[PDB]
């Protein structure tokens, strides 16, 4: 039967890894910003 | 100062036409000449800045197949290292 866990929780999943991910926006990101755009 | 250093940074290259300057392109790295229509790969080097940044992955800018420079770097390769 069709089944699914990730596809609702995505709201706390992308969460989790986007609030983590801060910490590499306020410094972090000027440099993959620039590596990634390069 | 830089383009010397990026310039001379392969030396002895000869190319008769078809190639790209030895300069920067966006970030301050050293890109060496190369003949036009070629994968120029090489990723950035040990930490940037103020952090070490991966540098396992090979990014490449490409030599234009003409007389100049490309629109990707493939830079991507040098992103964070971090847990979480």
């Amino acid at each position: 039967p069709p089944i699914s866990l990730d596809l609702t929780f995505n709201l706390l999943r992308e969460v989790l890894e986007i609030a983590k991910a801060e910490q590499e926006a306020e410094e972090a990101a000027k440099n993959r910003l620039l590596l990634e755009e390069a | 100062l830089q383009d010397q250093h990026c310039e001379s940074l392969s030396l002895a290259s000869n190319i008769s036409g078809l190639q790209c300057n030895a300069s920067v392109d966006l970030i301050g790295t050293c890109w060496p000449r190369s003949p036009a229509g070629q994968l120029v790969v090489r990723p950035c080097p040990a930490f940037f800045y103020g952090v070490r940044y991966n540098t396992t992955n090979n990014g490449y800018r490409e030599c234009l197949a003409n007389g100049s420079w490309a629109a990707r770097v493939n830079y991507s390769e040098c992103q964070e290292i971090l847990n979480e």
